């Protein structure tokens, strides 16, 4: 017992937090690992995503070397106050914190060879832009960029420990609207005139799931558009019936539009769903305008020619519009 | 070497007072690098902005001669 | 159809114009790749730089501002 | 140049943060200025309003008197932790 105590006591003294390991020597190589516990929420409105993870660094320090103690030492987390750590930080962060209950969720581990493993439980609201031009038929390219604030590559280097096995726990994630397709690791150096700074990047590709929209946005619009075409088979003298059907279909599309935007993200950005709804709106508008023409020409001024041609053109043109839309956006 | 110089500069140097307290105004040169102008929240009449803000000035009291 | 010029202005809190003075070093301010910015309601048209003196009860303070 | 230094040093030395100016004397009158930077919001549902301001307090203290320095001494903000201030 006492031998361990005096070992750690001599380890702590003579150690300067203000100086990095091998200050006059080569840069210290820091391996980095991540274990994602839960991506809590991904926001299109704010263009960000909250991510809870076990971040781990790993670096060799000669000053913290001890011998005669084959057992690994998991010191108290408060000991991390007295030990030097990298200046790692996330560039695309908007807000982040470390969980404090019951004790500060942090860990420092020493090894007999003098290596340090420094782990933290970080909940960070990272930022990623989202090309919503094809929403909801869109795939996002969200990233976590990890870099050193002050040191250049000459003073500190970052690499992924374990290679492609650096990041785990992605399979444990089940987002409520997105489906993770792939994750990629990139280790590089950003070069400026003064010097090159190390950087790591953890990039997830997220595919959006559309079955919600397919069943409550697209299918209602298609069926209201077809119910609008039902007008062309109603007898031309039935002005009340045909006008009521057309105007109520227009009102129903307006209702779908107005109440949809209440639920989708609050962004004045033009999206694919907006084009689809606008096209269906134009189609129902033209369906009512068709009866305007019909009532003026024949009643106002052996099915008539306008209904005869409408019955084929409107379904055919709507099918062509659907084909172009789905081919362009998919 | 680095430790002794680090501890030496702190002797004296009342940080309560600016450099050139009774001589002249302290000239500070400022540089801004806009990482991103975040979303413009028109409801609250505000907007987010991320910046790298770097200010520089001269303090003769911090002079130290070394390699 | 509105255009805005949103400011970002800074100055000393306690030190008046006769104690601390600020100055733009060179080239005003720098902007990265504007495609990376989180603007969707608006589009960035261009920024500019300004320096003035504001009078308050405490004194006169050098105010440095950037309009986007 | 160091005259201001040791002047402020003697000013802070022997300063009793516990006691108000003129502890045994008459009450000390505290003048106040406000500069309303903005009124950010007014909430009918919460029945409150947010307000940003520069709040300034003036008061005469004889402990903090100096001579031979014809200039108003603006000090570092942390000194406010070392002086007496009203419990406004
Ligand atoms: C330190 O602070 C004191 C108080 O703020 C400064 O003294 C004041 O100086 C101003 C001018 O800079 C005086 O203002 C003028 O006073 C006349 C007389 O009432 C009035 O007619 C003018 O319209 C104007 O207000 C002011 O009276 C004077 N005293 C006070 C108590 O305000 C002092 O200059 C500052 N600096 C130094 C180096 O002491
Ligand atoms: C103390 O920790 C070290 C490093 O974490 C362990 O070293 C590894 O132990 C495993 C299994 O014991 C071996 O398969 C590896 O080859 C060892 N080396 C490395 C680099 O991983 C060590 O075993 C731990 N002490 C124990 C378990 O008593
Ligand atoms: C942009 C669309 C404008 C629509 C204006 C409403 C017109 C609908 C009624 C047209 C009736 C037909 C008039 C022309 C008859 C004819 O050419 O002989
Ligand atoms: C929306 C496009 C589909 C509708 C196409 C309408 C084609 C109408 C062709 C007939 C035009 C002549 C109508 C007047 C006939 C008459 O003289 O009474
Ligand atoms: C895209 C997610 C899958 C959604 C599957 C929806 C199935 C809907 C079944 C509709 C059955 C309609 C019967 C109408 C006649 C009674
Ligand atoms: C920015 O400030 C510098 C220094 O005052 C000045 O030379 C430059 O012209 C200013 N920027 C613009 C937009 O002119
Ligand atoms: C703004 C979206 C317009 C989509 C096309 C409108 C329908 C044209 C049918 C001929
Ligand atoms: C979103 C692109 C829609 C293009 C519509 C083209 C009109 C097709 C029907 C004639
Ligand atoms: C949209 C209906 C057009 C009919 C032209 C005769
Ligand atoms: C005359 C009937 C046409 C049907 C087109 C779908
Ligand atoms: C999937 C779109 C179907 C439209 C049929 C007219
Ligand atoms: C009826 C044609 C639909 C085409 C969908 C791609």
């Amino acid at each position: 017992m006492s031998f361990v105590k005096e070992t750690v006591d001599k380890l702590l003294k003579g150690y300067d937090i203000r100086l990095r390991p091998d200050f006059g020597g080569p840069p210290v190589c820091v391996g980095m690992n991540i274990d994602i516990a839960s991506i809590d929420m991904v926001s299109e409105v704010n263009m960000d995503y909250t991510l809870t993870m076990y971040f781990q660094q790993y670096w060799r320090d000669k000053r913290l070397a001890y011998s005669g103690i084959p057992l690994n030492l998991t010191l108290d987390n408060r000991v991390a106050d007295q030990l030097w750590v990298p200046d790692t930080y996330f560039l695309n962060d908007k807000k982040s914190f470390v969980h404090g209950v019951t004790v500060k969720n942090r860990m420092i581990r020493l090894h007999p060879d003098g290596t340090v493993l420094y782990g933290l439980r970080i909940t960070t609201t990272a930022a990623c832009m989202m090309d919503l031009r094809r929403y909801p038929l869109d795939e996002q390219n969200c990233t976590l960029e990890i870099e050193s604030y002050g040191y250049t590559t000459d003073d500190i280097e970052f690499y992924w420990r374990g290679g492609d096995k650096a990041v785990t726990g992605v399979e444990r994630i089940e987002l409520p609207q997105f489906s993770i397709v792939e994750h990629r690791l990139v280790s590089r150096n950003v070069v400026f005139a003064t010097g090159a700074y190390p950087r790591l990047s953890l990039s997830f590709r997220l595919k959006r799931n559309i079955g919600y929209f397919i069943l409550q946005t697209y299918m209602p619009s298609i069926l209201i558009t077809i119910l609008s075409w039902v007008s062309f088979w109603i007898n031309y003298d039935a002005s009340a019936a045909r006008v009521a059907l057309g105007i109520t279909t227009v009102l129903t599309m307006t209702t779908i539009n107005t109440h949809l935007r209440e639920t989708l993200p609050k962004i004045p950005y033009v999206k694919a769903i907006d084009m689809y709804l606008m096209g269906c709106f134009v189609f129902v508008f033209l369906a009512l305008l068709e009866y305007a023409f019909v009532n003026y020409i024949f009643f106002g001024r052996d099915v008539n020619a306008i209904d005869r041609w409408s019955r084929i053109v409107f379904p055919f043109t709507f099918s062509l519009f659907n084909l172009v839309y789905w081919l362009y956006y998919v | 070497d680095v430790t002794v110089i680090l501890n030496n500069l702190l002797e004296g140097y009342d940080n309560k007072l600016r450099p050139d307290i009774g001589v002249k105004p302290t000239l500070i040169h400022t540089d801004m690098y806009v990482n991103s102008i975040g979303p413009v929240n028109a409801i609250n009449m505000e907007y987010t902005i991320d910046i790298f803000f770097a200010q520089t000035w001269y303090d003769r009291r911090l002079k130290f001669n070394s390699t | 159809m509105d255009e805005h010029s949103c400011p970002l202005e800074f100055s000393s809190y306690g030190y008046p114009r006769e104690e601390i003075v600020y100055q733009w070093k060179r080239s005003s301010v720098e902007v990265g790749d504007t495609r990376s910015w989180r603007l969707y309601q608006f589009s960035f048209v261009g920024l500019r730089n300004t320096t003035e003196v504001v009078k308050t009860t405490s004194g006169d303070y050098v105010v440095m501002s950037v309009y986007f």
